[PDB]
């Protein structure tokens, strides 16, 4: 019928549950099922030593080293470097089982243990690439991927060149789809569509063609918004039917190639780019093959027709493992589609957006721009206030945007403070925040204590500041201020909610501020003056330089002002240098006969050798001199010598990888060495390539 | 420096170190 050839089968399958388990278990071929496995192998072997973490295992976990970390659970703990180490063993030989196909299903346990535990251990280290990466290998744990081009093949003489179920093509496409689909569904947010998100990535060379035939404008909205918008609508369709497979091949290649330059996304784009050739014919591989000569068809794998398999069903009756199968791929893509929309029964993980970053499929959407931290806290039996540096005891700054982060982040303060003679603080935070190019705001109360503050995971954060949608269309307005800003003129743009204050400390160098209110009312005070002046709509003021003053929004209604300043320091340091720069041009070309002046002499010479210490405004025109000439040399490089320093550093990762973990794992074998020996290896493991 | 003083915790207008934009899906050193 018309329709089973275009669905590949007919409605009478879904007829019955046996109909069903039948049709699942089709033989099919096991050529395109064995080559990706292949490739994810070979790319997860690649992304150990780079992206997971491999090669800064011992600056990360360092023993006896006091560091604030957050796992998904608070009773999940990281083991010493050394079984650290261990355990990235263990990951790399399954990820290596997995490409070459050697004990298929004891490799592929061995990489997704390991995997999803050093996954869980740091919730600031997940995107969507590497959730990914842990789907994958466990769908993979479950197929018969080993049937075709494999070692076991040689050593089992009933895994040689045999049929898999159907199944395992259909759970492997319908995981492909989800990721487009619902990537594409997240792109139809408003930011995205107006073009807010990655408003300037069309300034990418590679974006060149385009620009020949549209302006700027053009091209960033319609080929990086709505042109990617499409391609995840409908990659998914137009890969699925044979009549626009090719035209869907040809756009995905392209699509994804230029990802992997515009980004720095590990093996996320040649991942995909693997994954899409299983949309063909499941026996494409073997076609390929069968037009080589004969002479290099004894190095390939074999081409005649697969054997009859057990896992498959044949027109009897279906066992267990068939209907077990049946039941994983439809309970499993069910749990796909749902999880990425189930932010309503785990709201403690919801701040502005929605749960925790990585299982979403909500890629380069919102951008985020973070313009001050405060940490104050007050110590329980003194009472004396003091101040914190941001991010004191972390290695990752994604706990300023989440509230589950920052509970965890005041607990591990708490403990640590009373070894520095801080006893029962409480601890208070001020964060600023802007998503989207929006105005500046507060994320979180400042008025609570954080220690003491009550966070459950399946309960709304009470201490929250909702983000103000409502100015969004300010937008317009700001950009239009900002373009017309003088070259040496900045401005920020800040919103605060009504009974609040903003304290601000003016430093000396910033001559010549000033603030004026844009919407409500606020009062602004001078602390050393002790003076209070009421601000109107449009209303501008100077501040002192140097010294204290604080806002008040007085307003029912949160209120908008901007802040515009100038660097007065930086602007006469620079127009003395210009002036030192002229009267050398002068110098040069012929001028100024009259001697030069001692301070001079260094310019010429460019050397302080047998003479007094030059000035700060001689050393920084020569540093800056210096930095130029580096620039200018720095772009002026062939590629042959770009490409050759790019290989000798991944060669570097890689080399001082596997000679850390030889160190680690001969201490947990034969036992540690002497200080000086260990010192010694240390410092071997450290040398450069080459 | 883990404690600091009244004058920086409050310089608000203070040039911000991590000025660029970040996506949380690009991978960092
Ligand atoms: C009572 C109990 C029974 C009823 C309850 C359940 C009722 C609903 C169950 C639905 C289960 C679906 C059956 C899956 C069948 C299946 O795997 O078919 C496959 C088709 O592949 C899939 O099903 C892939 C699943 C993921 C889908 C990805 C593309 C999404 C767009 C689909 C648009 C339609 C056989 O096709 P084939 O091998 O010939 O390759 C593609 C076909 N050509 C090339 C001709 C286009
Ligand atoms: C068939 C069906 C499927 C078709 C598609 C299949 C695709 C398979 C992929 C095969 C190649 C995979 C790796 C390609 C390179 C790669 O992943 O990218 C590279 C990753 O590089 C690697 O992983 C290693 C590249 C090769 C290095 C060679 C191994 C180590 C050194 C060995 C010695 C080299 C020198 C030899 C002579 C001395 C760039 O990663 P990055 O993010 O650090 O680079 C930054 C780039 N920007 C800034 C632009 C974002
Ligand atoms: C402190 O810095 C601000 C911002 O740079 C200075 O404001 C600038 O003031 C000058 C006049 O003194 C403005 O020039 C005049 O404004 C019109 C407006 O249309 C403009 O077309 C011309 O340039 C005109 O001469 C200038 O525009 C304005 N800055 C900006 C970016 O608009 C201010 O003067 C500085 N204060 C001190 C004491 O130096
Ligand atoms: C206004 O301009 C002055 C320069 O005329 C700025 O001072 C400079 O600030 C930068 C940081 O923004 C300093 O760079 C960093 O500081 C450390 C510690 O001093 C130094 O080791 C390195 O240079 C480091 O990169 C810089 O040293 C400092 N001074 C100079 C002479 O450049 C000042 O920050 C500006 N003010 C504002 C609020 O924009
Ligand atoms: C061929 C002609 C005439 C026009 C083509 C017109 C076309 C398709 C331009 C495309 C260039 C362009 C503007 C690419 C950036 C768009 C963005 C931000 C996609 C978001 C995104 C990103 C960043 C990823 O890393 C992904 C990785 C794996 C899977 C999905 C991913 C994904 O969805
Ligand atoms: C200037 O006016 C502001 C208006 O807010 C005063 O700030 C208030 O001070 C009183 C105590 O005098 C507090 O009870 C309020 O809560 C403050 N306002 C807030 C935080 O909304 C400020 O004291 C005045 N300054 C001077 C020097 O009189
Ligand atoms: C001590 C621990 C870390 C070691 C054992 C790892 C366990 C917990 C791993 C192995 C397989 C994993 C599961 C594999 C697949 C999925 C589907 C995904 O949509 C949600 C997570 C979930 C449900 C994983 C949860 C964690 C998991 C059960």
């Amino acid at each position: 019928s018309r329709i089973g050839k275009l669905l590949g089968f007919e409605w009478t399958d879904l007829s019955s549950w046996r109909r069903l388990v039948t049709l699942l278990n089709r033989p099919t071929d096991p050529a395109s099922l064995a080559v990706f496995r292949f490739l994810f192998g070979f790319l997860m072997v690649l992304d150990i030593p780079q992206e997971r973490g491999l090669s800064s295992l011992d600056r990360k976990y360092l023993d006896g080293l006091d560091v604030c970390r957050f796992p998904l659970l608070d009773a999940l703990r990281p083991l010493p470097l050394d079984w650290m180490y261990l355990v990235y063993t263990i990951m790399f030989l399954g990820a290596l089982g997995m490409m070459l196909g050697l004990c298929y299903r004891i490799s592929c346990v061995l990489f997704l243990l390991p995997y999803w535990y050093v996954f869980l251990l740091d919730k600031t280290s997940w995107n969507n690439h590497s959730y990914l990466y842990g789907l994958l290998a466990f769908q993979l744990t479950f197929m018969d991927a080993n049937h075709y081009w494999s070692v076991d093949g040689l050593l089992n003489a009933h895994r040689r060149n045999a049929h898999v179920p159907l199944w395992n093509y259909a759970v492997l496409r319908g995981q492909i789809f989800i990721v487009y689909f619902i990537a594409g569904v997240a792109a139809l947010d408003a930011d995205w569509v107006e073009g807010y998100s990655m408003e300037y990535l069309s300034r990418h060379w590679l974006f060149s063609p385009f620009k020949l035939l549209l302006s700027e404008e053009l091209t960033s909205l319609l080929v990086v918004h709505w042109g990617g918008l499409l391609l995840d609508l409908s990659a998914g369709f137009l890969l699925f039917f044979d009549v626009s497979r090719s035209i869907g091949l040809f756009f995905v290649s392209y699509f994804h190639c230029m990802n992997s330059q515009l980004f720095s996304i590990g093996m996320f784009s040649y991942v995909m780019l693997a994954s899409s050739p299983l949309f063909c014919s499941p026996e494409w591989p073997r076609k390929l093959v069968s037009y080589c000569p004969r002479r290099l068809q004894q190095l390939l794998p074999l081409k005649a027709a697969p054997q009859p398999s057990v896992s498959c069903v044949y027109k009897q009756k279906p066992g267990l493992r068939h209907q077990l199968g049946a039941a994983f791929t439809l309970l499993y893509l069910l749990e796909q589609l749902f999880l990425p929309y189930s932010h309503f029964l785990t709201q403690g993980y919801n701040n502005w957006t929605n749960g925790l970053y990585g299982y979403s499929w909500d890629m380069m959407v919102h951008s985020r721009s973070h313009q001050h931290v405060k940490i104050t806290y007050r110590d329980g039996r003194t009472g004396e206030l003091g101040y914190l540096n941001p991010g004191v005891f972390t290695q990752s700054r994604r706990w300023k945007d989440h509230a589950d982060m920052l509970k965890q982040y005041a607990t591990c303060l708490s403990r640590l403070l009373p070894k520095y003679n801080v006893t029962e603080p409480q601890i208070y935070f001020d964060i600023w925040v802007s998503i989207n190019d929006r105005f500046q705001q507060r994320i979180f109360d400042p008025r609570v204590d954080i220690v003491q503050a009550a966070w459950s995971p399946f309960q709304r954060t009470s201490w929250v500041q909702p983000l103000l949608m409502d100015l969004s269309p300010w937008r317009a307005k700001l950009q239009e201020i900002k373009s017309s800003l003088d070259n040496h003129t900045e401005v920020v743009f800040i919103a605060d909610f009504p009974g609040l204050h903003l304290e601000n400390f003016v430093s000396e160098d910033l001559g010549n501020t000033s603030i004026q209110l844009l919407q409500g009312e606020v009062t602004v005070e001078l602390v050393a003056e002790q003076k209070n002046q009421t601000l109107r709509e449009g209303e501008k003021m100077q501040l002192p330089a140097g010294e204290y003053h604080k806002v008040y929004t007085t307003s029912p209604s949160p209120s908008c002002y901007m802040y515009v300043y100038v660097n007065t320091t930086e602007l006469a340091l620079e127009q003395d240098l210009a002036y030192l720069q002229e009267l050398k041009e002068k110098v040069e070309n012929g001028s100024e006969t009259g001697p030069l002046p001692p301070e001079l002499q260094p310019l010429l010479e460019g050397e302080v050798k047998g003479g007094p210490e030059p000035t700060p405004l001689v050393q920084t025109f020569l540093r800056r001199q210096q930095r130029l000439q580096e620039i200018e040399r720095r772009r002026n490089t062939p590629f042959h010598e770009r490409f050759f320093r790019f290989l000798l550093r991944k060669l570097y990762v890689f080399r001082r990888s596997f000679l850390m973990t030889c160190i680690s794992l001969r201490n947990l074998i034969l036992g540690r060495p002497s200080l000086e020996q260990l010192a010694q290896e240390v410092t071997y493991a450290n040398l450069r390539p080459f | 420096t883990v404690f600091l003083d009244h004058e920086n915790a409050n310089k608000i207008l203070n040039r911000p170190k991590r000025y660029n934009s970040g996506k949380l899906e690009e991978f960092v050193q």
